[PDB]
RNA sequence: GAGGUAAAGCGAAUGAUUAGAAGUCUUGGGGUUGAAAUGACCUUAACUUAUUCUCAAACUUUAAAUAUGUAAGAAGUCCUUGUUGCUUAAUUGAACGUGGACAAUUGAAUGAAGAGCUUUUAGUGGGCCAUUUUUGGUAAGCAGAACUGGCGAUGCGGGAUGA
RNA sequence: CCUAAGGGGGACUCAUGGAGAACAGAAAUCUCCAGUAGAACAAAAGGGUAAAAGUCCCCUUGAUUUUGAUUUUCAGUGUGAA
RNA sequence: GGUUGCGGCCAUAUCUAGCAGAAAGCACCGUUCCCCGUUCGAUCAACCGUAGUUAAGCUGCUAAGAGCAAUACCGAGUAGUGUAGUGGGAGACCAUACGCGAAACUAUUGUGCUGCAAUCU
C-alpha cells in the first residue's frame, strides 16, 4: 500500500530544533509584513493552522495579502515545462523576513553615498561589483622564516 | 540447512538488525567474546596482538565461533589457559535472509543467520599476553585466520594491552601516579571536574 | 545566624486518614468520625485502579482523609500523642522532616463511643515546616527553599523531644 | 539501590524555559493573546493596563510591546497617593480605584484628551463604559493585564479597572467581577460597589471592631488614631483625593537626595567581584598541596 | 459532599507496573 | 534561506550489546556463625557507581559533497504632501498617487542566428542499455526505482566478431 | 468512534523514584521531596503540546448561515480533505 | 551601580554545594468584618504596614564543579563526496587527477547581555 498524505515524509522537516520546542518567542508575532516583502517560509510544527504544504518549507516568496493572523505569499512552482503562480495563505509563525533584500538595499545606499562623494570631489567612482581577481606580485621575507624541508613519512601502524 | 558462506560474503544490503520490526531472529552462534584470564590486570599482559581485516566483507557468527574456539584451544594447549586474554572485537548484528525456506512473488525472506559487517582495518580479534608468549599467541591467531574468508593480517600492537596508550606513555603515566586499577581495566586521572574527588582517587599523583 | 526567629520549626498541617477497604455505610461512618474529630467536612478518596486481592475496584470510594491547620491541629496532635503515651520511634520520621503514627481505636482519643459507629483505627501524619514555605506554594515567582531552611529528620526529632518531653525510640 | 537521576546527560539535554517564565513572573500564553495585533493594522499598537500588586505598593502602567522591549506610556504608583491626600491603606480596593483613576487622568493629560473624555465625574457605582464622542477621536482603548493574579469577583485589580474606566479611558469589561455582583441574581448592586469605591468596607470594619475589641482597634488602626481620623470622614478622604487627582494628574518625580553618580558609587562599594584566573589557579595549587595531609 | 480529584492521567491503567509478585 | 542522506556518535537520548572492579538495610538462592538471632561470615546472582568491546533503513546531539528557494535596481532609492466608506486614541498607518533629486560603471560574470506571443494538427502512450546511487533475490543475459548520457531512430574509425 | 472525545475560560500538573503513616503485605489510601515529559492526548505511525493541546471544573453549540479565493493529488479537470 | 514592574533575545541566564548582601525595593511576615475560594484563609480572596525577619526567596561571589557558549599550527586536509581515465585488482574493494570538505577527540577562554518606566546611602 502506497501512502501519499499531506504531511508524508515530513518527520524531520517539521520537527522543532533540538532544545527549542514549546512556546513561540513573541518577536515572531510583533513583526510587520507589508505587501511586497520577501519572506522565507519555514513551517512550525507546533502551529498546525495556516501551515504550509511540505513543498513550501524552505521556499522564499512575495507577500501579496495581509489578513488578521496570516499573509498571502506568491510562489512560482515548476509544473512540467513552466512555472505556475501559487498563492499560499500562511500564518506569520511559518514566515520570516528574507535577509537577502537588505544586502542589496545597503549596497544601493553605499553606491548612492559613494557616487555623491565622488561627485562632490568632482572625480569618478566605479560601482559595479567584481569577482575575486588573481593576486598580484609580492616579496616574501625570510628573516625568522628560513624554509624548512619536509619529506614524505614512512608507513607505520599505530594500533 | 545452512547455505555456503559464499552466498553472504558481501555487504550488498542495508543493515538488517534485530528490532521491533524483525523478531523471529535466531541467536548468534558466538556468545562468549572474552576468554583466557579475563580478570588479569593491565600490567600482567603488556603485549597486544590484533587480527585485522583487509576486506570490506561479512563474517558469519558460525565463523566467529569456529575461529574463537580454534585460537582458544591452541593457546591454552600450548601456553596454558591463564597465559592470555582473548577478546572478539566484532559482534554479528546484521540478519541475513533466506527466501525458499511461488518463485519470486512475495520473495521477502525470513531470518536465516547473523553476520558482522567488517571494514578495512577493523580489528576482529585482540589477544593481550606476555611478551614471552608472542610466538604462541601469533600462531593461535594464524590458525584462526583459516576459519575466516578473505585476507587478515596479524599485527603486533604498539600499545600496552588493550589500552589506548603506547607502551612508553603507559609507563610514564604509571610512574606518575596518573592511572589506577579498575579490575581488568584501568582509570586515568583527569584534570577536569571536582578536584577533591580526583585527588582522593589518585593519592600517588605527583603534581607539578 | 542559625538562631534566627524566622527559622523556628512549627507544624504546617495534620492529615487524618482512614482507609476502610470498602465503599458504602462503613466509609460513611468513618467520614462521620473524621467530621466529628476535626469539625470539618472530610473528603473521600477513590481507588486509583482495581485490585481483586484487596477487594477494591477502580473509582470505588475507598478511603477518607482530612487536613487540619492551626490550634485545632495542635490539639488533635497532642490528643493522639496521649494515646501513644508520647513515645514514637526514630523510624517514624521521614527524610523530609515529616512524621506520622497510627492509632488503632478512635475512642481512645477521648470521644463518645456509639455502637452504630463502631471503632475505626486511624492514621496521623504531621507535615513540619518553618516560616517562608509560601514561596514553594504561591502562584507567582515560585522557587525552592535553601538548604539551611530545609526541614530534616534530626531537627524535627529534636524539636518533638523538646516541645513534648517525649521519647523517640529506634527499635 | 536506585539510579542517580541528575546525570550530566540530564543537564545536557535540558531545555531551559524563557528567562521570565523560569522566574515565574510572565504568563506568555496570556501575553501572546493580549499583545498580538491584527496584521492588517500594521504598526498600530495594542495598549495594556498592567496592574501589579506588591506587599506594599500598587503599580499601574500603560504599556505597548515592541521587539526591543516593552515601552511605558504612563505609570501611576500607589505611593503617589500621599500627594493626593491618601496616606494610609495604600493597598485598599479604594487605593486601587484611586491609582486607576490617576493613571487614566495622567495618560489623558499626556495625550491631550482632558476636556474631552472627562469620565464618570459623579461616582455612583453604576456599571458604565467610556462611550466615543460623535465627530471626534475615539477614546484611548486599553486592555487589562492582571498577570498571574487570579480572577475573583471582588479582586483588587478590577478596582483599577473601574478607575481606569471612570478616568475617561475606554477599557472593555463586564461587571461580574466587581465587588457587589450577585451571581445568583445576575445584576450588579451598585450601592455596595460605590461603598467599596470610597473605603466603605474599611470604615465599617473600623466601626465594627472598635466596639468589639478596642485593643485590636488600637494596634490595627494606629495611624488613624494619631491622626484623629474616624470612619465617618473616610469618604471625604477619597472624595477630595478624587478631586485633587482630577485637578493635576501630572507626574511629579521625587526629588533625589543624591545624584545618579553618587548612588552608583555608593552601591559599587559592596558586592564581591570575580577572582582573576591566576588567583583561582593559586587556590587550586594550595588545595592540592593541602590535600597531602590525609595520605594515611 | 467532596471527593478527591484525579490528578493523574493513567486512564487505561487498571493496574500498575513494578507491582510484581515474589518481589 | 531550506534540507536530515553520506560520514560521525553511543564514558550523549532511544534501542541492541562484551567484560571485569568497588559498593548497598527489600540483597535471589546455597553452607556454617549460630539455641535461634535475620543480626555477621564464604559463595554466586541482582541492582547502583565510574569504566570497557561492538551496533541501527523504519536511532540520533552534530553534520557534508552533489543538488535546491529567493535577490543582485529606472517597475530602483530617497524627500514633500493628495485620495479612502479601510485602520489608529490620533493629524496614526495601509494601498494607490501629484511634485522634486539621484544620468550612462543605471549598480556582478559569461553567452545570446534576438525576445515574446498565438492557432492548429501528426505520430507516440510495449521500450531497452552503460557509468554512478539503489531495492527484492543465492544469483541471473532476473525483476524494480533515481540522475545523466545513449541505443531505439544512427551511418562512420576502433573493440576480430557484437543495437 | 465522539453532545463531547467539539468550542471558550479557569485552576492544577503526568510517567516514575526516594523517604515516611494502624490493619496494609510487591499492588489499596495519605504526606513531602525529586521529577524536560521518561505519561496522556479514541483508533496505525510520525510530528506537536507543561502556569498546555495533558487532568479536573464551569458555561455552551462555531459540528451554525451566504457563498467566493487558495493548498494537495492535478490535465493545474473532478472528488476527498484542509 | 543596586531594586521593583513590564519586557527582547531565550542556559554565557540552567543545575549542585557553600558564603556574603549597606540603602531602597522586593519578600517572608500579622489578621479574618467585608468581596471571594477552600476538607483546611495552605493556595485563592480581603484587611492592616500595625507586632517581627533577612532565616528563606531574590541578588552577588566561590568550585582543576556538571551543563551551556565561544575559539583553534587540536584531531584533520582525516572520514565522506562532485567530477575523470581503455587506472590497479578474479573479486571485495583500492590508488591517482581536478575540486568541496565533516563529526567525535584534544586544549583554551567565558558563565547573561540589554530596552521602557519608577525608585534608592
Ligand atoms: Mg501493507
Ligand atoms: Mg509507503
Ligand atoms: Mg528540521
Ligand atoms: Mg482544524
Ligand atoms: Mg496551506
Ligand atoms: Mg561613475
Ligand atoms: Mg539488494
Ligand atoms: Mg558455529
Ligand atoms: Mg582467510
Ligand atoms: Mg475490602
Ligand atoms: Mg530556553
Ligand atoms: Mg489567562
Ligand atoms: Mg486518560
Ligand atoms: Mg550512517
Ligand atoms: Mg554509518
Ligand atoms: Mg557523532
Ligand atoms: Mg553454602
Ligand atoms: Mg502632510
Ligand atoms: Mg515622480
Ligand atoms: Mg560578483
Ligand atoms: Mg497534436
Ligand atoms: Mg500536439
Ligand atoms: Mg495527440
Ligand atoms: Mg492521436
Ligand atoms: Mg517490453
Ligand atoms: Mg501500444
Ligand atoms: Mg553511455
Ligand atoms: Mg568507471
Ligand atoms: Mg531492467
Ligand atoms: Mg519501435
Ligand atoms: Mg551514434
Ligand atoms: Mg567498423
Ligand atoms: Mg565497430
Ligand atoms: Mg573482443
Ligand atoms: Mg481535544
Ligand atoms: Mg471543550
Ligand atoms: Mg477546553
Ligand atoms: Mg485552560
Ligand atoms: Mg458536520
Ligand atoms: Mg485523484
Ligand atoms: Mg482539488
Ligand atoms: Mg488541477
Ligand atoms: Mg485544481
Ligand atoms: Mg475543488
Ligand atoms: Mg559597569
Ligand atoms: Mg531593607
Ligand atoms: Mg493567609
Ligand atoms: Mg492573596
Ligand atoms: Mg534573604
Ligand atoms: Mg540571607
Ligand atoms: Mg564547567
Ligand atoms: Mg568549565
Ligand atoms: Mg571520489
Ligand atoms: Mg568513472
Ligand atoms: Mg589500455
Ligand atoms: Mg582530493
Amino acid at each position: 500500500g502506497k501512502s501519499r498524505g499531506y504531511r508524508s515524509g515530513t518527520r524531520y522537516a517539521f520537527q522543532r530544533d533540538f532544545k527549542k520546542h514549546g512556546a513561540i518567542p513573541l518577536s515572531t508575532y510583533l513583526k510587520v509584513y507589508k505587501v511586497g516583502d520577501i519572506v522565507d517560509i519555514k513551517a512550525n510544527g507546533s502551529i498546525q493552522k495556516g501551515m504550509p504544504h511540505k513543498y513550501y518549507h524552505g521556499k522564499t516568496g512575495i507577500v501579496y495579502n495581509v489578513t488578521k493572523s496570516s499573509v498571502g505569499v506568491i510562489i512560482n512552482k515548476v509544473v512540467g515545462n513552466r512555472y505556475i503562480e501559487k498563492r499560499v495563505n500562511l500564518r506569520v509563525e511559518h514566515v520570516k523576513h528574507s535577509a537577502c533584500r537588505q544586502e542589496f538595499l545597503n549596497r544601493v545606499k553605499s553606491n548612492a553615498a559613494k557616487k555623491r562623494e565622488a561627485k562632490a570631489n568632482g572625480e569618478t567612482v566605479y560601482l559595479k561589483r567584481q569577482a575575486a581577481k588573481p593576486r598580484g606580485s609580492r616579496i616574501i621575507s625570510t628573516e625568522g622564516n628560513i624554509p624548512q624541508t619536509l619529506a614524505p613519512v614512512a608507513y607505520e601502524t599505530f594500533i | 540447512a545452512r547455505r555456503p558462506a559464499r552466498c553472504y560474503r558481501y555487504c550488498k544490503n542495508k543493515p538488517y538488525p534485530k528490532s521491533r520490526y524483525n523478531r523471529a531472529v535466531p541467536d548468534a552462534k558466538i556468545r562468549i567474546y572474552d576468554l583466557g584470564r579475563k580478570k588479569a590486570t593491565v600490567d600482567e599482559f603488556p603485549l597486544c596482538i590484533h587480527l585485522v581485516s583487509n576486506e570490506l566483507e561479512q563474517l558469519s557468527s558460525e565463523a566467529l565461533e569456529a575461529a574463537r574456539i580454534c585460537a582458544n584451544k591452541y593457546i591454552t594447549k600450548v601456553s596454558g589457559r591463564d597465559s592470555f586474554h582473548l577478546r572478539v572485537r566484532v559482534h554479528p548484528f546484521h540478519v541475513l535472509r533466506i527466501n525458499k525456506m511461488q518463485g519470486m512473488r512475495g520473495a521477502w525472506g525470513k531470518p536465516h543467520g547473523l553476520a558482522a559487517r567488517v571494514s578495512i582495518g577493523q580489528i576482529i580479534m585482540s589477544a593481550r599476553t606476555k611478551d614471552s608468549n608472542k610466538d604462541v599467541v601469533i600462531e593461535g591467531l594464524r590458525r584462526a585466520r583459516y576459519k575466516f574468508p578473505g585476507q587478515q593480517k596479524i599485527i603486533i600492537s604498539k600499545k600496552w594491552g588493550f589500552t589506548p596508550l603506547n607502551r612508553d606513555e603507559y609507563i610514564a603515566k604509571k610512574t606518575n601516579g596518573e592511572v589506577i586499577d579498575d579490575g581488568a581495566y584501568v582509570k586515568f586521572l583527569s584534570r577536569k571536574g571536582n578536584l577533591e574527588a580526583n585527588l582522593q582517587q589518585f593519592p600517588n599523583y605527583q603534581y607539578s | 545566624k542559625s538562631q534566627n526567629v524566622m527559622r523556628e520549626l512549627r507544624i504546617e498541617k495534620l492529615v487524618l486518614n482512614i482507609c476502610v477497604g470498602e465503599s458504602g455505610d462503613r466509609l460513611t461512618r468513618a467520614a462521620k468520625v473524621l467530621e466529628q474529630l476535626s469539625g470539618q467536612t472530610p473528603v473521600q478518596s477513590k481507588a486509583r485502579y482495581t485490585v481483586r486481592t484487596f477487594g477494591i475496584r477502580r473509582n470505588e470510594k475507598i478511603a477518607v482523609h482530612v487536613t487540619v491547620r492551626g490550634p485545632k491541629a495542635e490539639e488533635i496532635l497532642e490528643r493522639g500523642l496521649k494515646v501513644k503515651e508520647y513515645q514514637l520511634r526514630s523510624k517514624n520520621f521521614s527524610a523530609t522532616g515529616n512524621f506520622g503514627f497510627g492509632i488503632d481505636e478512635h475512642i481512645d482519643l477521648g470521644i463518645k463511643y456509639d455502637p452504630s459507629i463502631g471503632i475505626y483505627g486511624m492514621d496521623f501524619y504531621v507535615v513540619m515546616g518553618r516560616a517562608g514555605a509560601r514561596v514553594t506554594r504561591r502562584k507567582r515567582a515560585r522557587s525552592t527553599i535553601g538548604n539551611s531552611h530545609k526541614t530534616n529528620k534530626e531537627d524535627t526529632i529534636q524539636w518533638f523531644k523538646t516541645r513534648y518531653d517525649a521519647e523517640v525510640l529506634d527499635k | 539501590m536506585q539510579k542517580e537521576f541528575r546525570t550530566s546527560a540530564y543537564h545536557s539535554r535540558f531545555q531551559t524555559p524563557f528567562r521570565r517564565r523560569q522566574e515565574g513572573k510572565t504568563d506568555y500564553y496570556q501575553r501572546k493573546r493580549l499583545v498580538t495585533q491584527h496584521k492588517a493594522k500594521y504598526n498600530s499598537p495594542k495598549y495594556r493596563l498592567v496592574v501589579r500588586f506588591t506587599n506594599k505598593d500598587i503599580i499601574a502602567q500603560i504599556v505597548s510591546a515592541h521587539i526591543t522591549g516593552d515601552v511605558v506610556f504612563t505609570a501611576a504608583y500607589a505611593h503617589e497617593l500621599p500627594r493626593y491626600g491618601i496616606k494610609y491603606g495604600l493597598t485598599n480596593w479604594s487605593a486601587a480605584y484611586a491609582v486607576g483613576l490617576l493613571v487614566a487622568r495622567r495618560a489623558l493629560q499626556k495625550l491631550g484628551l482632558d476636556e474631552t473624555y472627562t469620565g464618570v465625574e459623579e461616582v455612583e457605582g453604576e456599571f458604565e463604559l467610556t462611550e466615543a464622542v460623535e465627530d471626534g477621536p475615539r477614546p484611548f482603548k486599553v486592555f487589562l493585564d492582571i498577570g498571574l493574579q487570579r480572577t475573583t469577583t471582588g479582586a483588587r485589580v478590577f478596582g483599577v479597572l473601574k478607575g481606569a474606566s471612570d478616568g475617561g479611558l475606554y477599557v472593555p469589561h463586564s461587571p461580574n467581577r466587581f465587588p457587589g455582583w450577585d451571581i445568583e441574581a445576575e445584576e450588579l448592586d451598585a450601592e455596595l460597589l460605590r461603598k467599596y469605591i470610597f473605603g466603605g468596607h474599611v470604615a465599617e470594619y473600623m466601626e465594627e471592631l472598635l466596639d468589639d475589641d478596642e485593643e485590636k482597634y488600637k494596634s490595627i488602626f494606629k495611624n488613624y488614631i494619631e491622626e484623629e481620623i474616624e470612619s465617618e470622614d473616610v469618604e471625604e478622604i477619597y472624595a477630595n483625593a478624587h478631586e485633587a487627582i482630577r485637578a493635576d494628574p501630572s507626574f511629579k518625580p521625587t526629588e533625589k537626595k543624591f545624584t545618579k553618580e553618587q548612588y552608583k558609587a555608593e552601591s559599587k562599594k559592596y558586592r564581591q567581584q570575580k577572582l582573576t584566573r591566576a588567583e583561582r589557579q593559586a587556590k587550586v595549587a594550595k588545595k592540592i598541596a593541602e590535600f597531602k595531609a590525609q595520605q594515611e | 459532599k467532596n471527593t478527591s480529584s484525579k490528578k493523574s492521567d493513567a486512564a487505561p491503567a487498571s493496574a500498575d507496573p513494578a507491582k510484581a509478585k515474589k518481589k
